[PDB]
């Protein structure tokens, strides 16, 4: 019933701050905890601090004290963490999560869990990704099956996600970790197998979305 | 005129910094997680509220006492006498040893001032009872005395005691240590009280273990039937990144 | 803090085995001590709390045992959707410290891979980069080749591969391998090849075009 909504990726500068929301929904009662983890790769997951709203009660781990603030907008039910101080290392995907335990204040472990937020820490600007369609062809059939895709390019930071057909295509789709390429820029692929006989009626787009650059595109990759 | 007090009025979001303790105190101590921190509030609210500010008794806190029942190693206790902040500083340090503020009791309450009016059902943020100018059986008193009695009663072995040789006469009969806590002091667990006597900015060299207020102190000690050792503490700074490393 | 340490590392079991996933604690948590399933792209999942409760629709297969230092997730029946990245957490001390992970890899059968080429797109090509993808569908174990040739002439530096994670139905992997030239370069060339060696296939695979 619960559920946990947060603000997009996005980038920022060393030194600067960041502020990632999530808007709780559906909570039986007024007294909750909102848990706040994020997922480095290296450090791993790592507690950062909890809040109760109605109490405006928060508890920070000692690594982040000082540079965490958890605050709260108890109406809207969203939670709002600020980090402040950004280096390298604090490039990672930041998590929040209802609290649970014998009582409705407690957050021992969670169970249910935001989207995720991968902050990136860069001094380098962002870029919106170029969306090239890979077409169905006489090449990518393998018996009577076609694969097409799309390919997003030179963009940055992370991430970029794709769906197909406005999430309505799931079934064949790969969509392959992105390469650091020479420049520095990131590129992607997303590739689906479809009947090949079904080339001619069935239309397939797929969608791009690049939050940190507010950039989404839709590509038809129409058959050659 | 009717209920004006001189000390301070209850403290700025009394309910809530309360429950925001036992929440985090429970978090940190896992053998207090039992504890409902509702029913905490409600058990310490029901002591002080809808009874007169000057009228309070120990049987008022009784149903806290309960809910904040705890077992703390009692040969690893520190007593203190004017010196809440570099005792505290100590167990902050060397985490064994408990002073009556790292209790749940304690840390709910501690730096925190509460009084209710007698009529109404309602907290008082306007003014408190004075200990010495207005009353001495307030909310606040009669709390620290409650709380001060079973945890000097449950020390035993080696207790320590932490005071201020600055600040005049060291020990103090008059002061809650040399009233509650020293007369509480239960032969039968307590063996010893070594007392640690702290120095200002290396202002005095001579040896204040032989002040008469501490001789005093040895001779109440040792009427009880306890030893007193007594120790100087010429470097506090020092002393506190001894006990680190 | 306390540190989490679970072991072993990496974990490879058939569907239908048990695998058995481990987690010390450096000093004694009590049994204050949750389990997670990280699948792909995903936030953790909580299978266990209190060292042996599970949570709200989490199959029986799924079970958490041991207190104190040493604990211990026993999946019964393994499923090829059980692969995941499986954590610990501790929660009798503050702060909550989380293990560093025990990835949990599923072992199939051989199965040689599809492969499909794609030329480069005629709006890149405006651009002035032209991009020749190819694509290894479906297969198994990971390792797998590719070698691009330009007029039978095998390229070196002018490429990039990435692998998917293991699919979460099959149990296979997939690969793309992507050709990076400028026009200029492009234009100069005509037959544009890839070939595939895998453990599945009997002799090299090749998938190739010429531009037109
Ligand atoms: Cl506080
Ligand atoms: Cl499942
Ligand atoms: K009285
Ligand atoms: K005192």
């Amino acid at each position: 019933q619960v559920q946990l909504v947060q603000s997009g990726a996005e980038v920022k500068k060393p030194g600067s701050s960041v502020k990632v929301s999530c808007k709780a929904s559906g909570l039986p009662d007024a007294t909750y905890a909102i848990g706040w983890v994020r997922q480095a790769p290296g450090q791993g997951l790592e507690w950062m601090g909890r809040i109760i709203p109605r109490l405006d009660a928060e508890h920070y781990a000692q690594k982040f004290q000082g540079r965490v603030t958890i605050t709260a907008d108890e109406s809207t039910s969203t939670a709002y963490m600020e980090l402040s101080s950004l280096r390298s290392e604090d490039t990672a995907v930041y998590y929040c999560a209802r609290g649970l335990g014998y009582y409705l204040y407690s957050s021992y472990y969670f169970d249910i869990w935001g989207q995720g937020t991968l902050v990136t820490v860069s001094s380098a600007s962002t870029k919106g990704p170029s969306v090239f369609p890979l077409a169905p062809s006489s090449k990518s059939t393998s018996g009577g099956t076609a694969a097409l895709g799309c390919l997003v390019k030179d963009y940055f930071p992370e991430p970029v996600t794709v769906s197909w057909n406005s999430g309505a295509l799931t079934s064949g789709v790969h969509t392959f970790p992105a390469v650091l390429q020479s420049s520095g820029l990131y590129s992607l692929s997303s590739v689906v197998t479809v009947p090949s006989s079904s080339l001619g009626t069935q239309t397939y787009i797929c969608n791009v979305n690049h939050k940190p650059s507010n950039t989404k595109v839709d590509k038809k990759v129409e058959p050659k | 005129w009717r209920q004006q007090w001189s000390g301070p009025g209850t403290t700025k979001r009394f309910p809530e910094t309360v429950l925001a303790r036992c929440v985090k105190y429970t978090e940190i101590h896992p053998e207090m997680r039992h504890v409902d921190c509702q029913s905490v509030w409600d058990a310490f609210k029901g002591a002080f509220i809808s009874k007169h500010p000057c009228d309070i008794t120990e049987e008022d806190y009784q149903p806290l006492m309960k809910l904040g029942t705890q077992t703390v190693p009692c040969n690893k206790i520190l007593l203190w006498s004017r010196i809440k902040d570099l005792a505290h500083q100590f167990t902050q340090v060397q985490r064994d040893m408990f002073t009556l503020e790292d209790t749940l009791l304690g840390y709910l309450a501690d730096d925190l001032t509460w009084c209710g009016e007698f009529a109404t059902s309602k907290i008082n943020y306007q003014s408190c009872p004075d200990w010495r100018k207005d009353c001495s059986n307030n909310p606040v008193s009669v709390f620290w005395k409650t709380v001060s009695r079973r945890f000097a009663e449950a020390a035993c072995d080696v207790v320590h005691v932490m005071l201020d040789g600055s600040r005049s006469k060291i020990f103090d009969k008059d002061s809650t240590f040399g009233s509650v806590e020293v007369h509480n002091l239960q032969p039968e667990k307590v063996q010893t009280l070594e007392a640690w006597v702290i120095h200002g900015g290396r202002e005095d060299s001579r040896d204040l273990c032989q002040d008469p207020t501490i001789k005093e102190l040895e001779s109440i000690i040792s009427k009880r039937n306890i030893q007193f050792s007594c120790k100087n503490i010429y470097r506090p700074d020092k002393f506190l990144q001894c006990v680190k490393n | 803090e306390i540190v989490m340490t679970q072991s072993p590392a990496t974990l490879s079991v058939s569907p239908g085995e048990r695998a058995t996933l481990s987690c010390r604690a450096s000093q004694s948590v009590s049994s204050n001590l949750a389990w997670y399933q990280q699948k792909p792209g995903q936030a953790p999942r909580l299978l266990i709390y209190g060292a042996s409760t599970r949570a709200t629709g989490i199959p029986a297969r799924f079970s958490g045992s041991g207190s104190g230092t040493e604990f211990t997730l026993t999946i019964s029946s393994l499923q090829s959707e059980d692969f995941a990245v499986y954590y610990c957490q501790q929660y009798n001390n503050w702060p909550w410290t989380f293990g560093q992970g025990t990835k949990v890899e599923i072992k199939r059968t051989v199965a040689a891979p599809s492969v499909f080429i794609f030329p480069p797109s005629d709006e890149q090509l405006k651009s002035g980069t032209a991009s020749v993808v190819c694509l290894l569908n479906n297969f198994y174990p990971r390792e797998a080749k590719v070698q691009w040739k330009v007029d039978n002439a095998l390229q070196s530096g002018n490429s990039q591969e990435s692998v998917t994670e293991q699919d979460s139905k099959d149990s296979t992997y997939s690969l793309s391998s992507t050709l990076t030239l400028s026009k200029a370069d492009y234009e100069k060339h005509k037959v544009y090849a890839c070939e595939v060696t895998h453990q599945g296939l009997s002799s090299p695979v090749t998938k190739s075009f010429n531009r037109g």
